[PDB]
């Protein structure tokens, strides 16, 4: 299973919401009926961090600005009111079948 | 929770290392563990995965027949062996834990097989590195 | 993300093995005779009647063989013994020739003309036995 | 010495009976978003995906021309088809006269002789008033009577037209087939399997693979491929076969389209019942066409000839079929609700003997709206127009050859749709497990 | 062309013979209670055929009599039910005539066979 | 505790002393007990149209038959045919539960045992059917030995 993302980098304004989408080749609906999409966050020089561990539901300890959506192969991640703790690397991971591939990866930046 | 690593350093091509990943306050016989790999200036990869049963292990395609994953449920440790080290393995090796515990193997009655279940991530490790060099 | 663990015996896995080691797996086929994939975890569709017909057929065939076990002396059992002596005109083969050498589906194509004659003699010696077990309890 | 009857229960034997199968669902992330023809939400779910047990040391005779899974699947695809069209709107107020003249108008200069607006007196929702209503109609879907002449529809002489409900999708979502308890499906895994005969590698499955109900003539679309080289399957080698099933190894990617930005209007003919016509085409009217890549069609058609030599020693002439009706003469398929009819006379032109890659073959495709499905008469169906442009991109995964000097000729096939389902259901059959066995051992019932 | 070979016990057959000779052909008539010689009312015919069979099999399971043709219970035969001798029952009487003799007393006897199984206390 | 499901709540030492209450409602009082299903058939004969409540009585009969036979088959493959408490030769593996007898039989209900052992019963049932099949083979050729 391959993964591609749009875009490769964002250039946004603090207080303005944005969004990052992932695209899968094969549909990721398991036989449980629940999908296998994972939204991560790596600060530079830091360990990664889960944000959304399905299509929808949010990790215990993440603020409600991060909402997830989608079904089938089309998926998005809509940040609400981008702030100073929302810059770095955003990843997509599937866990439908081995090997557990990661996405390409975005680089969210502001305009200094 | 706390996830501690060690065992990383600098070797030659064609050597053997032994990474380690000791956990803090788990049941740890319920949670299957992972190993991801991040080259400098690249994205993440996936290397290996052992179960909490310590019975079924899987590897990535590029690393097949070279690595060896084991665990000790008494000592609460991970034991990643490596063999015949290439040059392109200069990266950072993080152990990891699924966000929920997989249960037991589920016996399918029609074909008589046991099945394990794998899913995502909670806690990456500290992040240790192995850099292969000549001198 | 799944993975194959340890393996055990499976359905029809001893077909064409032999005749003496395929009788050590009798429960594996006897488990898959009543409940199939039809039972999972809005009305009168074409696929709705065709699913309901598969559930009425699966009870009628199960009760057919389960009736026929109880008419014999063999209810709730997997291997039972009768008092009907084997007749060599049904088949003349040796004891080490059908065991350890023959398989089922080769023995099935051999005596399938004689089963209706065999089935009648098992039922007849069960009437004769149960009358005698009655008439032994008058002392 | 003394042998005795002992009966066993749980014995692995099987007869070769035939029964009623049922379907299963394949990973549909819709879960009743839209509805389609095939009613795939009514199928059952499964928490393990269907599996496959390799059976050792058993051989088994298969026969793809007497398999009854094909005749059972053919009655089900027609049954699901007629279930959907029954609540849709009856369309008897179009059996009237159709007075019209071709269309009005860098230049458009195409489609002038295959399409025309036709005005007519429809019914309103009051059954006392008439409304003067125009609609674009294809030239195939009109008949002369005896500039502005008078026309009427095709099957208004013979049928009663019902249009298709536009929410219902024609997309072939895959369907599995599963067996009830006490039954089994045995598949043949052997690569050199020629349709009939025995099979030394059989395995048993819970359900089949995903079979897409794709309806097509003369070519097979979105099907399966071959493991080794090209397999060629006829009924019986007795010089009366007349149908050849070719299964390719690598596909030939048909891409096929109609360029037009046509519209769709809604016209009320009664109490809530609405007729969906074709309003106007925005922009340049063009023909409909499929492209075939001339490079690997020449490669794939040559490998078919190499394997026809192993059955037949005569020389090979691929000549296009000549017939009366337009269905078994062209290549009919479906793009999301539009029924194409493509002239494949150039794909089947050449002749071959016992002994180019720049361009792309372009096929002229007609298109029509009133459809006589499943070779039946009296139950025509009006496919409504689709707004905008449509585009398909499918795979030729096989083809059907009908057989008609010492130089044999293979016309392109078509017609019967059961030959579509023998392409997929050839490699497995249904058996019936019989658990009671009986054999002589040395143990006798110890009485009382 | 079809001939006819040897003749064995047919379906009813011993319906007119005595109750000592009709109790050796019990297996012949038990085979025909379920099988038969057989589209929504196509199913309701089958489900009644199954549930007429399972109603008599559960009633034999309430008693001690599961999985056998002749069974024995420890209810005493009350001599007011029928007072006939043993030889004029088992040698001079059919089952169709005995069925009319104790047709009044059927629900009384079934109520006692069921009670003496709850009084095992084992 | 007498009454249908009345022992739900008591510990499983005392809830297993009255198992007759459950194995009579689930063997007798299901198909044999009711004769009023064929009193609603003639009322369905009076009306000439198949109603909605006639379809639901098919699906409540075929669920009632299958629920009865898929618990008698499973007691038939094992040696426990016409009885309520039976013993087997399968040794209890402590990786199924390491818990002591006094905690199980005297401080835990049956409904708290369902929510502990349910992942393991498909493995446990394989070992009861296998040991029953090994037993009847052994007592056949022992029988044929003398
Ligand atoms: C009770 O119970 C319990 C439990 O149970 C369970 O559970 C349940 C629930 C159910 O399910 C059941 O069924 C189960 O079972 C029990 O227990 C058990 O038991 C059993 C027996 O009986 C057992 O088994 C066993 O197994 C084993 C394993 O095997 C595997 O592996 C191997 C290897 O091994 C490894 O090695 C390594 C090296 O190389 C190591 O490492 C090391 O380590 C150390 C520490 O220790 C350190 O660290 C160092 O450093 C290092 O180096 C490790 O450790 C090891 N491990 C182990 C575990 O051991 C091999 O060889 C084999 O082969 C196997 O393998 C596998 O295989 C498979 C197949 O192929 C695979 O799969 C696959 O994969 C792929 C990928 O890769 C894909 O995915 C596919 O799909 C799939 O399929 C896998 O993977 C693999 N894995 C691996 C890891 O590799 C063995 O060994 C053993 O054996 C034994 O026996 C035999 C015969 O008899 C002999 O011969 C030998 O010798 C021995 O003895 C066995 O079999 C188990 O384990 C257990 N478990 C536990 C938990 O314990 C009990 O039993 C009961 N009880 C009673 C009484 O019974
Ligand atoms: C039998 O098999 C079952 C599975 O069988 C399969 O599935 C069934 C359906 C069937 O299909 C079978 O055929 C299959 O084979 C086993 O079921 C497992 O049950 C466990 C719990 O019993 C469960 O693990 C938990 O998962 C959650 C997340 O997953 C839940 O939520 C998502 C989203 O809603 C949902 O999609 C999931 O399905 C799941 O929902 C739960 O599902 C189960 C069963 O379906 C239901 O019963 C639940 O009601 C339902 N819950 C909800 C809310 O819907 C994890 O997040 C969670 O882990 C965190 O919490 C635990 C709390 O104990 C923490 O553990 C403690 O950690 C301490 C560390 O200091 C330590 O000191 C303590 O000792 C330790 N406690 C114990 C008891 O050891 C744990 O560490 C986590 O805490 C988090 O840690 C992070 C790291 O720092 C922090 O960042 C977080 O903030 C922190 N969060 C909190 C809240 O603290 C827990 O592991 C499994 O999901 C479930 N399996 C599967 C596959 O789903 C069952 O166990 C088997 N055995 C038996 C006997 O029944
Ligand atoms: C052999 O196999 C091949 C491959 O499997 C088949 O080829 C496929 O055929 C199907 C037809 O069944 C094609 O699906 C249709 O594609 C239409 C084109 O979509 C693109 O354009 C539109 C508009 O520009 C975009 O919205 C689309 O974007 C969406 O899809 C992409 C991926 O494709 C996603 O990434 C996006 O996120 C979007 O989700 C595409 O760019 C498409 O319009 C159409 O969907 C409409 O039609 C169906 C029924 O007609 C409706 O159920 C559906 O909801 C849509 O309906 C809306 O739009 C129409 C018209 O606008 C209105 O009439 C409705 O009222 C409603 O508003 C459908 O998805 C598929 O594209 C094609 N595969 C490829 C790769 O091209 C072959 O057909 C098969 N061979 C045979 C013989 O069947
Ligand atoms: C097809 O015929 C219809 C007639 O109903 C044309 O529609 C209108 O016709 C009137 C009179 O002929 C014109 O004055 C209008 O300009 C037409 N167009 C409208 C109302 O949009 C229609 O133009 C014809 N041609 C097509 C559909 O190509
Ligand atoms: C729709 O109906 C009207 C009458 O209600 C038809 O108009 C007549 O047409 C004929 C020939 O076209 C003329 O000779 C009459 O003079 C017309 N009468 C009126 C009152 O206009 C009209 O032709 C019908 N349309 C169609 C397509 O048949
Ligand atoms: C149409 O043909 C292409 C090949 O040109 C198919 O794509 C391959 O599909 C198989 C699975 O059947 C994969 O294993 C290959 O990796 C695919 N290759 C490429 C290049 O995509 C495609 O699946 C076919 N379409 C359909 C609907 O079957
Ligand atoms: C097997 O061969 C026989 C020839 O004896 C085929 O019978 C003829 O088939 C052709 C076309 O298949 C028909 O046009 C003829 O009318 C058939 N002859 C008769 C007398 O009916 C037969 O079709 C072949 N088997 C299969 C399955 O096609
Ligand atoms: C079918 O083939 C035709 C012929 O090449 C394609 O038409 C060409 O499209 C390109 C755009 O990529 C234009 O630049 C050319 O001018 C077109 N050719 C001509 C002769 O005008 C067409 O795109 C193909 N269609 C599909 C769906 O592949
Ligand atoms: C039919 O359409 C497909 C659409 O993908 C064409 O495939 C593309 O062709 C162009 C031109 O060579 C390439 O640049 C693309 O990379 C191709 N895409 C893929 C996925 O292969 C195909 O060539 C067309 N065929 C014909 C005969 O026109
Ligand atoms: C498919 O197209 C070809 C090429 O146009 C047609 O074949 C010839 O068409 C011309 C056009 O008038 C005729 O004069 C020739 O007699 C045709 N040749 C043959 C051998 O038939 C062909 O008719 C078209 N097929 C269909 C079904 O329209
Ligand atoms: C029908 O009734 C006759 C009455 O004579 C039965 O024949 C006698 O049955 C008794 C029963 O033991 C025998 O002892 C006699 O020897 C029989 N008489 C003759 C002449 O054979 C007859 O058996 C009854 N029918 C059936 C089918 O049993
Ligand atoms: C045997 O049957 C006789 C039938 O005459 C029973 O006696 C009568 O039973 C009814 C119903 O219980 C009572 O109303 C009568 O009063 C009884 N008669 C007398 C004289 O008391 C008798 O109970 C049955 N049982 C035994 C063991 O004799
Ligand atoms: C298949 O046959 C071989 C020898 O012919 C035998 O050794 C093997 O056990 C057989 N396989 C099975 C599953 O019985
Ligand atoms: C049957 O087997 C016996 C061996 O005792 C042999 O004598 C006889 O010829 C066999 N009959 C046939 C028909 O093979
Ligand atoms: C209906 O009329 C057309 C017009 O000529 C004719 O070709 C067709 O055969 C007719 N259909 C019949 C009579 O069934
Ligand atoms: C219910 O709980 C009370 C309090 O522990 C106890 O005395 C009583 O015996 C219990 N009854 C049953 C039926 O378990
Ligand atoms: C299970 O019970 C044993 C004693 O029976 C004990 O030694 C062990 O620690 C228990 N397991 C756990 C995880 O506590």
């Amino acid at each position: 299973i391959v993964m591609t993302q749009t875009p490769l980098s964002l250039s946004v304004t603090p207080g303005q919401p944005a969004s990052i989408s992932c695209k899968s080749s094969e549909s990721l609906r398991q036989s449980n009926g629940k999908t296998s999409l994972y939204w991560y966050r790596q600060k530079p020089g830091q360990s990664p961090q889960l944000l959304v561990f399905e299509v929808s539901n949010r990790f215990s300890g993440v603020s409600d600005r991060f909402v997830g959506s989608g079904s089938g192969t089309d998926f998005t991640l809509r940040i609400s009111r981008v702030e100073a703790e929302d810059v770095g690397f955003y990843y997509c991971m599937q866990s439908k079948d081995f090997p557990l591939t990661f996405g390409g990866g975005t680089k969210v930046d502001l305009k200094r | 929770v706390q996830l501690v690593e060690s065992g990383g350093g600098v070797v030659q091509p064609g050597k053997s290392v032994r990474l380690s990943c000791v956990v803090s306050d788990f049941p740890f016989s319920k949670y299957p563990m992972y190993w991801v790999r991040q080259a400098p200036g690249k994205g993440l990869e996936w290397v290996a995965a052992i179960s909490g049963d310590a019975w079924h292990v899987v590897y990535s395609n590029s690393v097949q027949g070279r690595f060896l994953v084991s665990r000790d449920n008494v000592k609460n440790t991970l034991y990643l062996e490596m063999n015949s080290l290439k040059i392109e393995d200069t990266a950072v090796y993080r152990c990891a834990r699924m966000f929920q515990e997989s249960g037991p193997p589920r016996l399918d009655r029609w074909s008589g097989r046991n099945y394990y279940y794998y899913s995502g991530m909670d806690v990456w490790g500290q992040g240790t590195t192995v850099t292969v060099s000549s001198a | 993300a799944v993975g194959i663990g340890a393996v055990l015996f499976g359905f029809l896995g001893a077909a064409g093995s032999t005749m003496g080691a395929a009788s050590l797996t009798l429960t594996v086929q006897a488990r898959q005779l009543l409940s199939g994939i039809v039972q999972q975890q809005l009305r009168l569709t074409v696929w709705g009647i065709k699913q309901l017909q598969a559930r009425v057929l699966a009870v009628e065939r199960y009760l057919s063989d389960q009736q026929l076990l109880g008419i014999w002396g063999c209810s709730g059992k997997l291997i039972c013994t009768t008092n009907v002596p084997w007749n060599s005109s049904w088949s003349n083969k040796s004891q080490d020739e059908i065991w350890n050498n023959m398989t089922w589906l080769q023995w099935d194509k051999e005596i399938s003309n004689y089963t209706d004659t065999i089935y009648y003699l098992i039922e007849k010696s069960q009437n004769q036995q149960e009358v005698n077990e009655k008439d032994l309890l008058a002392l | 010495n003394n042998l005795w009857v002992t009966v066993y229960y749980g014995v692995p034997v099987w007869r070769d009976a035939e029964t009623t199968l049922f379907c299963a669902s394949d990973a549909k992330a819709y879960d009743t978003e839209v509805h389609n023809v095939w009613a795939t939400h009514a199928c059952v779910p499964t928490d393990p995906s269907p599996q496959e047990i390799h059976l050792a040391n058993v051989t088994e005779k298969f026969d793809m021309w007497k398999n009854s899974m094909v005749e059972q699947m053919h009655t089900d695809i027609i049954s699901l088809w007629d279930e959907s069209l029954k609540p849709c709107v009856k369309l008897t107020p179009l059996c009237i006269t159709l007075n019209c003249t071709n269309i009005t108008r860098n230049l458009t200069e195409e489609g002038k002789e295959e399409l025309k607006n036709c005005s007519f007196n429809a019914t309103t929702e009051l059954r006392d008033k008439i409304q003067k209503v125009h609609s674009l109609f294809y030239r195939l879907d009109l008949v002369e009577l005896n500039n502005t002449s008078m026309y009427r529809l095709i099957n208004c002489n013979t049928s009663a037209i019902t249009q298709a409900c536009p929410k219902v999708s024609f997309e072939p979502i895959p369907i599995h087939y599963c067996a009830p308890a006490g039954f089994a499906i045995l598949k043949c895994r052997e690569k050199e399997f020629n349709g009939t005969g025995p099979c030394k590698k059989v395995s048993t499955v819970q359900c089949t693979h995903g079979i897409k109900p794709v309806v097509s003539t003369q070519l097979l679309l979105n099907g399966s491929l071959a493991e080794g080289k090209v397999k060629i399957r006829c009924e019986n080698i007795s010089n009366n076969a007349k149908t050849i099933l070719v299964q390719l190894t690598t596909p030939v990617r048909i891409n096929c389209t109609r360029p037009s930005n046509n519209t769709r209007t809604s016209i009320r003919i009664g109490p809530g019942q609405s007729f969906y016509a074709t309003g106007d085409i925005i922009g340049d009217i063009r023909k409909a066409y499929c492209n075939v890549s001339e490079s690997e069609w020449k490669e794939a058609l040559g490998k078919v000839v190499e394997q026809l030599r192993n059955h037949f020693n005569k020389t090979i002439t691929f000549a296009s079929s000549s017939g009366g009706d337009l269905e078994i003469t062209t290549h009919s398929f479906n793009c999301g609700g539009e029924f194409f009819y493509c002239n494949t006379s150039s794909l089947f032109n050449s002749t071959w003997d016992g002994n180019v890659p720049n361009g792309t073959i372009t096929l002229p495709c007609r298109i029509k709206q009133i459809i006589n499905m499943w070779q039946r008469t009296g139950q025509a169906m009006y496919a409504p127009p689709i707004p905008g442009k449509i585009r398909c991109d499918s795979n030729i995964t096989g083809l059907i050859l009908i057989r008609d000097n010492e130089s044999e000729t293979f016309r392109p096939g078509g017609g019967d749709m059961r030959n579509n389902w023998r392409s997929e259901l050839y490699k497995y059959k249904v058996v019936k497990i019989d658990p009671l066995g009986v054999a002589p051992t040395g143990a006798k019932r110890r009485v009382v």
